[PDB]
């Protein structure tokens, strides 16, 4: 009608991620950027994960994990991925053996590199935050972005990882912070998790349950370690969107904002509540309660069926007897 | 003999081989033997920029002449220049980046607002400004160092007093400054009069280019006739920016990974070119000589050929869409296969696929 | 009124009214950094900066009332000490 | 505009500001035509 709407940190940005369009930013998903509620936003995302997710990509992963040879499982990737520990994560397990009370903080001296990044990189302003809920649950999504792509990645960044971290986002390809709908069941941190999951096995290049629960794993570690641990993957994610000359923007509208605020307003008993509570809700999970409706025909328009990731699996290895015993 | 075959494919049997056993995906198509639709989507127009409209606009009527989601295009630095202007298409835009710091060549006419009391003293001056250079843009405007590789001055008119010269030159590289620098050594003064740009990267005015009135005819052609030829035959591959560098090309299953920026594995490796030096910059193919990404070489060719393990290149920029090569089991349509569930029963009583043998 | 002071230019040719001057300096000047003679006076600013990294050029625009062609070669032009960035500053 | 050319023999571009060269070939305009994006003689320049 007239005002845009508002998007990013506590609200505060706009037009920003309209321009990048223009620009080369393929991590932006809305069609309407400027003009979208937050509400609208999840109507959107949730019909468009639907459309992206594909399922025979998503079987072919899962056979191959479990049924493939020894040079079909090495091109793939999929068995060294799940052995493999981000160093971050690797920091953590080290000071949890060690210590002998594995309950408190982990300290952390920031590197001189890292003192550098947070004079330089970020905003030097108070921050006042009424409504900071939304924004420890977007603590909770990059994260899983971040671990996700430090193990698909096997430690080393690459010239994609901030579109892999921007897709398993949906505050950051969606600009949504809501995430659940509001018309007219679960917690928001049990949905923040299922989007996780959900985005996961549609968008990357390793679309495996296992590894979306291995990421997820490794973000409750980090949070055990707390907020200076925290922050430390912060300023990696950070960076990564900082330099790059198309996604800087996300530090701009979202990443910028956050770090800065998380240094200073963060609050230590929060992130230890908000890992204990994202455990709870990962272990309640399983592969019953990741769906996704995908297409059949019909003629006499696109008809969906609904199936959990689990059903998909059962099909795949009924009809991989028959393949195997025919001829 | 391969050496008659088109693009990235001239010399296939050149490269040395590491793998025997592979099979080949369906998927894809080679670049040449393109559908009109993503050859065009894959398309770069070595185009004359006529003297006059800004780069901009006349891409824009590209554009409304195609008709395609995007166009971007490999400089502007200054805007009456005539010649070479690399317009791209779609998916080739991913590669304007390094068409714009790609270096380029021009033909120049200064314009000394005085006759020289020696002749040779341009000739002289223009020598002098070789190399690196200091060169702040003219009419947010900082003093930066710029190369000029060669010049030579090809004609000189002291009565008239226009010179017409050749520059070869850096990309960021300003010839209107040049010709006031020029000026300046030479204390008469001067200004650049004309200017047509006679290579941009790797496409010089010699390599198929062609006018927005072949452009506009191509697209009629199509338009009014289903004629394509024309069409394309003015839209060269995207590949085509890319014969320079040398190649390796990627095992079919391995190709989509290298579309989501992982490096290159071993496993990954089919067949590499003779004296690749590690860190050099590689492009990546397809068996069907498609340019994948441009990536760093990390193993020098005999590192290559005595490998077990080890990483082969990085990514440094993803070219091919990401589920071209998707790694497909031949299974059967899931979705499909539980309508069928529902037509035969077989569902369990909540309407779910039975975990039964 | 300037303070401590060095060695920038000596005069090459006029240029349309600017000053030429060929560099002797091995630092950098600023832009319209002022430009004195040697009885220390403010004889106008740096204009352009030009030349290959190891012949390094520049132009002085004149300051008011005063002729470009009212000066011979080898007459030097000074620049205050703490208007000059190495050269390092421009290198990768 | 000023920059001519007159094709070489190796089939290249040789520039020049004169009109007519010292061996008495008549030199061509280095630049394009202009371009109007409302041609409707398309149809006529294709036939040739």
């Amino acid at each position: 009608g007239i005002l845009k709407t508002k998007y990013g940190f506590d609200n505060l940005y706009d037009t920003v991620i309209s321009v990048s369009t223009s620009n080369g930013n393929d991590i932006n998903e809305l069609d309407d950027p400027e003009h979208t509620d937050a509400n609208d936003r999840v109507i959107e995302r949730l019909r468009k994960e639907n459309l992206k997710f594909d399922p025979e990509y998503y079987v072919s992963e899962y056979m191959t994990h479990k049924y493939g040879n020894e040079e079909d499982l090495e091109i793939n990737g999929i068995k060294e991925l799940l052995k493999f520990t981000p160093s971050i994560v690797k920091q953590y397990l080290q000071w949890y053996k060690d210590s002998t009370n594995p309950n408190l903080v982990m300290p952390i001296e920031f590197t001189d590199e890292e003192q550098k990044q947070m004079q330089d990189n970020l905003p030097k302003k108070s921050y006042l935050v009424e409504d900071i809920k939304p924004l420890y649950v977007t603590i909770l999504s990059v994260l899983f972005s971040y671990v996700f792509e430090q193990i698909e990645n096997e430690g080393t960044h690459t010239t994609e990882s901030a579109w892999t971290m921007g897709k398993l986002c949906p505050q950051i390809s969606f600009l949504d912070q809501q995430l659940k709908q509001v018309n007219e069941d679960s917690s928001l941190i049990k949905i923040a998790i299922i989007t996780g999951i959900r985005r996961a096995l549609s968008y990357p290049l390793h679309r495996n349950y296992d590894l979306a629960m291995k990421a997820w794993t490794f973000v409750y570690y980090i949070l055990r370690g707390g907020k200076r641990l925290v922050i430390r993957a912060l300023l990696d994610i950070h960076e990564t969107f900082r330099f790059h000359d198309v996604y800087y923007v996300y530090d701009k509208v979202l990443l910028d904002d956050l770090t800065a605020w998380f240094i200073s307003q963060g609050s230590e008993n929060v992130i230890r509540s908000l890992a204990l509570e994202m455990r709870k809700e990962q272990e309640s999970l399983s592969k019953q309660d990741i769906e996704f409706e995908c297409i059949a025909s019909f003629n006499e328009e696109p008809e969906w069926e609904t199936l959990n990731i689990r059903e998909m699996e059962i099909l795949a290895e009924s009809e991989y007897r028959e393949q195997q015993q025919n001829p | 003999d391969t050496s008659e075959w088109p693009l990235l494919l001239k010399n296939f049997d050149k490269l040395l081989v590491r793998s025997g056993h592979y099979t080949p995906i369906p998927a894809g198509s080679s670049p040449l033997k393109r559908d009109l639709k993503s050859y065009i989507s894959s398309g770069v127009i070595n185009l004359d920029k006529p003297s006059n409209p800004s780069s901009h606009e006349v891409v824009a009527w590209i554009k409304r002449i195609l008709r395609c989601e995007k166009t971007g295009h490999s400089g502007t630095l200054d805007p009456k220049v005539t010649g070479c202007l690399i317009v791209c298409i779609d998916r080739a835009t991913r590669l304007v980046k390094s068409q714009q710091g790609a270096g380029k060549e021009y033909v120049c006419i200064v314009r000394l607002h005085d006759a020289l009391k020696d002749e040779k003293d341009l000739g002289r001056s223009l020598e002098n400004l070789t190399g690196a250079l200091f060169q702040r843009p003219p009419l947010k405007r900082q003093l930066r160092v710029r190369t000029i590789y060669e010049s030579n001055l090809i004609e000189f008119d002291n009565k008239r007093n226009l010179g017409v010269f050749w520059a070869s030159c850096e990309a960021g590289t300003y010839m209107r400054t040049l010709c006031v620098h020029l000026g300046m050594l030479l204390g008469v003064g001067g200004h650049m009069q004309e200017l047509r740009r006679v290579r941009s990267g790797a496409l010089s005015e010699n390599d198929n280019m062609v006018t927005l009135h072949d452009v506009m005819d191509a697209q009629w052609v199509y338009d009014n006739t289903r004629d394509e030829s024309y069409l394309r035959s003015i839209i060269q591959p995207l590949e085509t920016l890319l014969v320079g560098y040398k190649r390796i090309v990627v095992k079919d299953s391995a190709v989509n990974a290298v579309c989501y920026g992982a490096k290159l594995m071993i496993p990954g490796l089919l067949r590499y070119e003779e004296g690749i030096e590690l860190y050099d910059e590689i492009v990546l193919i397809t068996t069907k000589g498609e340019a994948i990404a441009v990536a760093i070489a990390q193993m020098s060719t005999v590192d290559l050929a005595s490998c077990d393990h080890g990483v082969v290149a990085s990514v440094k920029r993803c070219i091919m869409e990401r589920d071209l090569y998707p790694r497909r089991w031949g299974l059967g349509p899931v979705a499909q296969k539980k309508k069928q569930m529902k037509a035969d029963g077989k569902l369990d009583k909540y309407g779910r696929v039975n975990e039964n043998t | 009124p300037p303070d401590t002071v060095l060695e920038m230019g000596a005069f090459l040719h006029p240029c349309e009214g600017d000053i030429v001057c060929r560099s002797i300096n091995t630092k950098i000047p600023y832009f319209n950094a002022p430009i004195y003679l040697e009885n220390k006076t403010q004889v106008g600013k740096v204009d352009e900066i030009l030349g290959p990294l190891n012949e390094v050029f520049f132009t002085i625009k004149c300051g008011d009332g005063v002729q470009a062609t009212s000066f011979k070669e080898g007459d030097k032009f000074y620049i205050a000490a703490d208007k000059l960035l190495p050269i390092e500053r421009f290198l990768p | 505009m000023h920059l001519m050319y007159t094709l070489g023999p190796d089939g290249k571009r040789i520039y020049t500001l004169k009109k007519v060269t010292e061996s008495g070939e008549i030199t061509k305009s280095a630049h394009p035509a202009r371009f109007s994006p409302d041609d409707k003689y398309s149809r006529q320049r294709v036939t040739l």
